[PDB]
RNA sequence: AUUCCGGUUGAUCCUGCCGGAGGCCACUGCUAUGGGGGUCCGACUAAGCCAUGCGAGUCAAGGGGGCGUCCCUUCUGGGACGCCACCGGCGGACGGCUCAGUAACACGUCGGUAACCUACCCUCGGGAGGGGGAUAACCCCGGGAAACUGGGGCUAAUCCCCCAUAGGCCUGGGGUACUGGAAGGUCCCCAGGCCGAAAGGGAGCCGUAAGGCCCGCCCGAGGAUGCGGCGGCGGCCGAUUAGGUAGUUGGUGGGGUAACGGCCCACCAAGCCGAAGAUCGGUACGGGCCGUGAGAGCGGGAGCCCGGAGAUGGACACUGAGACACGGGUCCAGGCCCUACGGGGCGCAGCAGGCGCGAAACCUCCGCAAUGCGGGAAACCGCGACGGGGGGACCCCCAGUGCCGUGCCUCUGGCACGGCUUUUCCGGAGUGUAAAAAGCUCCGGGAAUAAGGGCUGGGCAAGGCCGGUGGCAGCCGCCGCGGUAAUACCGGCGGCCCGAGUGGUGGCCACUAUUAUUGGGCCUAAAGCGGCCGUAGCCGGGCCCGUAAGUCCCUGGCGAAAUCCCACGGCUCAACCGUGGG
């Protein structure tokens, strides 16, 4: 029996998020921990090997990104089993090229192209709100990244809220609170890939989620869980959504 | 996983009335052996069972995949462009006969008798859509019914090729 | 199976059938019972020893 | 006769890939040489720094794939290609 | 083999074969035995993960705790009684919910020994 | 696609069973399987034994030595490359292989962990002070047949250790801000004690030094990878196994665990399971799936993926973040290999192969590459993972073994003449080897060069004459044939079915409304009890008021992939694969 950590994947035993020949060969570059979950990532191998065919073979994308030219989020980073998640920038500066990780409406993820300007703002989901020692309080995102402020800024910031962030150098610019009428993308579910305006709220005890009521662009109402809920604008999107 | 046959034998394959009728059915389009005909039979019948199953169907997704098996019924050829899913049943195991290549390219008028239609086409010199195809089992579209002509390089495309004459005779008489 | 052939024993039909069949008495080796074995063909015994 | 269908080039890299097809009706399957010669002619490419990866001769077909990589520079090429191409079109013994 | 595994017979008392061998993780240490003493001794015990329990053999003094709050680090004379089992108490050994015997008076244990590596206790 | 037919009588109807007729899986005869393209092979026996080679490593940018060479300078000595092995960081707990064990919270799904852990990963806040010590390699020296191994000098590390403070832990009191429905935890103060950090670094640019880039060390807090244990429901057979359990069930209070928990201990009490099948026995890895069938349904779990478990049987421990650890260690049992006999060591349910078993399953091959893993930031390295190839009537798709005109017959098929393609062979050129082959792909000379297996009385309609045998030899799935004229035996000829296949046996579903819910029978053939009563259980009068458990409709999450169906696209179409839909 198995008597440790798990070291490969099998390539049928991909996730379904990934836009691979899962009957080419045996094994998959299995993702190492990183900034989200399994279930919403890629190892950014596949996006410069595949999504993007700069590289056919792994040997030249290895060097590639040895040679460092690409920049997630602002950071140069060689480790071929990142995993690259959801509203992360994928930029190419040799290139001038910037796309963002998105949710397909089959669920798949997609390399939306995006402007300079764009670029260097990235929201984050506020997963929690924790207390450090000192009395310093410590937002935990939904990307397994951390950012610390004060107490007498914490009633500023709540858990599922959104944050667009200077990603480059790590520096708050706007938040997105949550109320009704807030411009919504969603990330998982059936209703993946949907952009609409939240309308009503569903409180439910013994730990079944919040559920949001959405209304489409045409007024088309549906319903999805707090979590898929990503805030992106109050009105309007803040970034072109696919 | 294992990869299953594509035809079905006869339940009784020794009736006289269906051998009868499947000799008749064999030394007219002469093809080698009851797998090709068994086959031939096969696919006409899951086109029954998709009929017989989306008629009954509802909802959206029936609807799709009825449009989408008139459409290729007609794709095919094997319809007029005006069908309903009702005349699908009505088909015949020669509608299919007719749609096989090795039909059409006698009816092409390209070979004077079957057998040697058939050894053209295992032979290479007969092309489509300028590729060729070596089977003469293959099923061919409507919209490649008018590309059907010989292989550039065959010298059976050549007018003068001591093999072309009896043939056009055969055509013209 | 795979066996040794002990003897040959000839068998009377069932009536109202009349006729010798001829047979071996024929020792296992899986598991070393001793079973009758009808041979087939005519003159065919004399190939069986 | 050959005839291209999209060169594209990976800045990255700093490299033209190019997809063509050869038209060889009757003709056997060129080699690598001759359709290299014949190539580099209206691209404007150093030989010795273009290879060719495969020719790809479909059945029943008289057109040919074939897909063929140039650099610009020798020291990327012999510092990303694997060893064994350039040993196929004689850039190292 | 200390083992901390399974029970063997159902709730119904159908005797349960073992499918399995014992693994590393399902397995207890022995009992400390916090026995009274001149001096502390004190062993520390590499377990799970890479962690640290330190563990305590030999006990001389306690940390009585005040109901104001304050703390007093004193020496420990004797065990009064010990609920846990009758055994321990005779035999000079401290396990919490003990309640002992120091100069200041009757304290009553609130720590486990075996585990913390001190004993904290409330007078009464 | 919802099919029947032969067999009980002098003749008929019925019941009932058997045989034919189809597919899948094993074994096997004959016959070739020529050609190609996508797939399987100790799957039920010995989880029996095994010679053998290979299958697991990488880093000298952490460290310090030695050896060789180059170059320059040579008292010295620097730098370049390679080797040596060591310290040491990481890996060797994953991957490969099998189904013995297990009737189990082993498994499937759905929830809970607030009752846990987490090395390599990401991010926010902070730190790297002082000091000390260690011995390999090498030089002197030895045993034994060996394994293996002694002793003196000797050297440095991010090797080891002490202290400094953060910080880790536990408790009493007092407040309060936060995740959250809440809990308790988290936040802060006071109090008491225990434990208790690091590591800098090779090269290079600028810089006199420093200082900026690169790699690396440590604390707190999360996230995330992997995991642990908790529960509901699901899913075999035996009643010629009816009572079972002894910490066995719960309560008090504690030990032990990473963690809750009788898991364990002490005391208390008598509980827990059973006819809705306890206990005991037989039997078996569970699931996605697979074979057959019109479908209800019936069966099966070997190849692939998930979870489970195991290394000759058993038992046990170190190091580790992770093991009681296939190619680490110790003992017993049992088997075996080497030896001046003091003692040693072995272990293919890894790849390839042998012995054994048996009806029954392959080459002691080539590369580290395409994919992917560990190491090294980098080059790259290794891998019997994997990828290629090798043998095999393993599965599915395609394909022919001649075509045409004239004349004669056996006019159905063949025969003779004339012409025609060259299904192979030979040569050249592409992929491709991450090298040749892979015969794949295009061109040139060119045979017309690969067709057999079964059956011929009827059920199966399915195909008829002549010789030999003469109740013998013989034939047969069932009925049935043969004692002189055999359309049923053997031979010849003829003919019929299928076709690179065909035949025989065994196993499984259909046939079978011969398991019957859909949907079987019990007056005379199998079967309504020799009678009545009545418990659980099952079925239950009408109307009115209420609930809304069942029942139905809508909607959130979920039930992985591969597989099933369909359109389009790619390999010549197809098998296979991709995108989309179900």
């Amino acid at each position: 029996a198995r008597k440790g950590p798990k070291r490969h994947l099998k390539r049928l035993a991909a996730p379904t998020s990934w836009y691979i020949e899962r009957k080419a060969y045996k094994w998959a570059v299995r993702p190492r921990p990183g900034p989200h979950n399994m279930r919403t990532s890629i190892p950014l191998l596949y996006i410069v090997r595949d999504y993007l065919g700069y590289a056919k073979t792994a040997r030249e994308a290895r060097k590639i990104l040895n040679e460092g030219k690409f920049l997630v989020d602002g950071r140069v980073r060689k480790d071929y089993k990142f995993p690259v998640g959801i509203m992360d920038v994928v930029s190419i500066p040799e290139t001038g090229e910037h796309y963002r990780v998105l949710p397909n409406r089959i669920g798949k993820l997609i390399l939306h192209p995006i402007s300079e300007d764009e670029a260097f703002i990235k929201p984050l989901r506020i997963r929690n709100k924790r207390m450090i020692k000192g009395a310093r309080v410590q937002l935990n995102f939904h990307d397994g990244t951390n950012h610390i402020v004060s107490i007498a800024e914490k009633d500023n910031y709540f858990t599922s809220y959104t944050v667009l962030m200077k990603v480059p150098e790590r520096e708050i610019l706007e938040v997105l609170p949550f109320e009704k009428g807030a411009y919504v993308f969603v990330t998982q579910g059936k209703n993946v890939a949907r952009k609409g305006r939240i309308v009503e709220i569903k409180r439910f005890p013994m730990g079944w989620p919040d559920v949001v009521t959405i209304e489409d662009e045409e007024g088309e109402l549906f319903d999805t869980l707090k979590e898929y809920a990503f805030v992106v604008g109050t009105d309007k999107p803040k970034i072109s959504l696919p | 996983k294992r990869q299953r046959k594509k035809y079905e034998t006869p339940p009784h394959p020794w009736i006289k009335e269906r051998l009868d009728r499947e000799r008749v059915l064999m030394d007219k389009y002469e093809l080698k052996n009851k797998k090709e005909l068994w086959k031939h039979e096969t696919q006409l019948k899951n086109f029954r069972r998709r009929a017989r199953r989306l008629l009954a169907a509802r909802g959206k997704q029936a609807e799709i995949e009825r449009e989408q098996l008139l459409a290729r019924l007609k794709r095919l050829g094997l319809l007029p462009e005006d069908a309903v899913l009702d005349d699908v049943l009505s088909l015949t195991i020669e509608d299919i006969l007719e749609r096989r290549l090795q039909t059409i390219v006698y009816k092409k008028g390209l070979a004077r008798t079957m057998r040697q239609a058939r050894q053209l086409i295992v032979h290479g010199h007969i092309e489509v859509n300028g590729q060729i195809i070596r089977s003469p089992s293959y099923l061919v579209l409507k919209e490649e019914e008018d590309t059907i002509t010989y292989a550039r390089t065959s010298p059976f495309a050549n007018p003068q090729h001591p093999e072309r004459m009896m043939i056009e005779k055969a055509k013209q008489g | 199976a795979r066996g040794i052939v002990l003897e040959k024993i000839a068998v009377e039909a069932k009536q109202p059938n009349s006729g010798m069949r001829k047979a071996v008495r024929v020792q296992l080796i899986k598991n070393g019972k001793v079973v009758t074995a009808f041979c087939p063909g005519d003159g065919a015994i004399k190939f069986i020893d | 006769e050959i005839r291209i269908k999209e060169i594209k080039e990976n800045k990255l890299i700093g490299r033209k890939e190019i997809y063509f097809e050869i038209y060889h009706p009757g003709e056997p399957t060129p080699s690598r040489k001759d359709v290299k010669g014949k190539l580099v002619a209206m691209l404007d490419l150093n030989p010795e720094t273009t290879v060719i990866q495969y020719i790809r001769s479909y059945f029943g077909s008289y057109i040919s794939k074939g897909y063929a990589k140039a650099y610009d520079s020798k020291e990327r090429m012999l510092y990303i290609e694997p060893e064994y191409i350039l040993i196929r079109d004689g850039l190292i013994e | 083999a200390i083992w901390q595994g399974r029970s063997l017979k159902k709730p119904s008392g159908g005797r349960i074969v073992l499918a399995r061998k014992k693994r590393k993780r399902e397995l207890g240490r022995e009992p400390s035995n916090t026995r009274v003493a001149e001096q502390d001794k004190r062993k520390i015990i590499r377990t799970y993960g890479g962690n640290r329990k330190v563990r305590l053999t030999a006990a001389a003094y306690a940390n009585v705790f005040d109901k104001s709050g304050k703390g007093r680090k004193v020496r420990i004379i004797r065990v009064i009684e010990n609920p846990a089992n009758r055994q321990f108490a005779r035999r000079n050994i401290i396990t919490k919910g003990a309640i002992i015997e120091t100069e200041i008076g009757k304290a009553k244990v609130t720590s486990r020994p075996g585990q913390d590596g001190v004993v904290n206790a409330i007078l009464l």
